[PDB]
């Protein structure tokens, strides 16, 4: 997550195991009921997109599901790309790339570059979007759970 | 003797001065001729009327977006895009001429004019030109900007070809 220090700045943080556990406990006691849903919304607050995907990483089996979820965060990924065109560079100095739907969902950005954007002033926001994408696979995958 | 280019630049309309550009065709041969075939608009497109739509100070004036004219577009005289040439030549500082692109061999017409010396940029952007005369109007375009590149007012290219 990214958290602000004694000094005043929003500055990283690595994800907590027990947040982490607590996810993969939800999971085994729940599956994809609906329930989960909301459990996940509040265990992410200020997660980047590495946090969330760790989170998505650690369930264990419901390879159905997951499959299904990674289908939907891949169709709001490239549906971002259709309603953000790349604009030609050169990057000024103190300024990041815009980022593709590949680097919102952390496929293609690195870690520095995710605090780069949660960080900039406008901040570009790309933990709450995926956390957003996530949701809606999650929504998607919980009919297989009622 | 290197090719020369000019642009008669304006602000909301009114003139401003004009700019004159050496293009280094011995060096990158391709990407030369591109943008002096875009600047005499002999190929039936180029750049008479559009605009330098992101500027930022202590930095760089970029224009050449023709056809959506925000950075989005753009095409060269050898398609959509051409590769990068080399990088034979570097962002030495002020008045050097370079390819705006999106990544590695997608240059197409957009293009800045270095304000400072920008060495970050090396082996990014193509380097292809230089201003020989008419520093004063990219001085006085760089008025015009803010620091995420916005305009506050058209500045155009009311007029453009070849001198030499």
């Amino acid at each position: 997550p990214i958290v602000q220090n004694l000094q005043g700045q929003m500055v990283h943080q690595a994800i907590s195991p027990r947040t982490l556990n607590a996810w993969v406990k939800v999971v085994e006691e729940k599956a994809f009921s609906p329930e989960v849903i909301p459990m996940f919304s509040a265990l992410s607050e200020g997660a980047t997109p590495q946090d969330l995907n760790t989170m998505l990483n650690t369930v264990g089996g419901h390879q159905a599901a997951m499959q299904m979820l990674k289908e939907t965060i891949n169709e709001e990924a490239a549906e971002w790309d259709r309603l953000h065109p790349v604009h030609a560079g050169p990057i000024a100095p103190g300024q990041m790339r815009e980022p593709r739907g590949s680097d919102i969902a952390g496929t293609t950005s690195t870690l520095q570059e995710q605090i780069g954007w949660m960080t900039h002033n406008p901040p570009i926001p790309v933990g709450e979007i995926y956390k957003r994408w996530i949701i809606l696979g999650l929504n998607k995958i919980v009919r297989m759970y009622s | 003797v290197n090719p020369t280019v000019f642009f008669d630049i304006a602000v909301d309309g009114e003139p401003l001065g004009r700019v004159s550009f050496e293009l280094f065709a011995d060096k990158v041969p391709k990407t030369a001729e591109n943008f002096r075939a875009l600047s005499t608009g002999e190929k039936g497109f180029g750049y008479k009327g559009s605009c330098f739509h992101r500027i930022i100070p202590g930095f760089m004036c970029q224009g050449g977006d023709f056809t959506r004219h925000n950075g989005t577009g753009g095409k060269s005289i050898y398609g959509e895009k051409f590769e990068d040439e080399n990088f034979i030549l570097k962002h030495t500082g002020p008045g050097i001429l370079s390819m705006a692109n999106a990544g590695p061999n997608t240059n197409g017409s957009q293009f800045f004019i270095c304000t400072a010396k920008t060495e970050w940029l090396d082996g990014k952007h193509v380097v292809f030109g230089k201003v020989k005369e008419g520093m004063n109007i990219v001085e006085a375009m760089e008025r015009f900007g803010s620091r995420n590149g916005k305009t506050s007012k058209k500045i155009t290219i009311a007029d453009c070809g070849q001198l030499e």
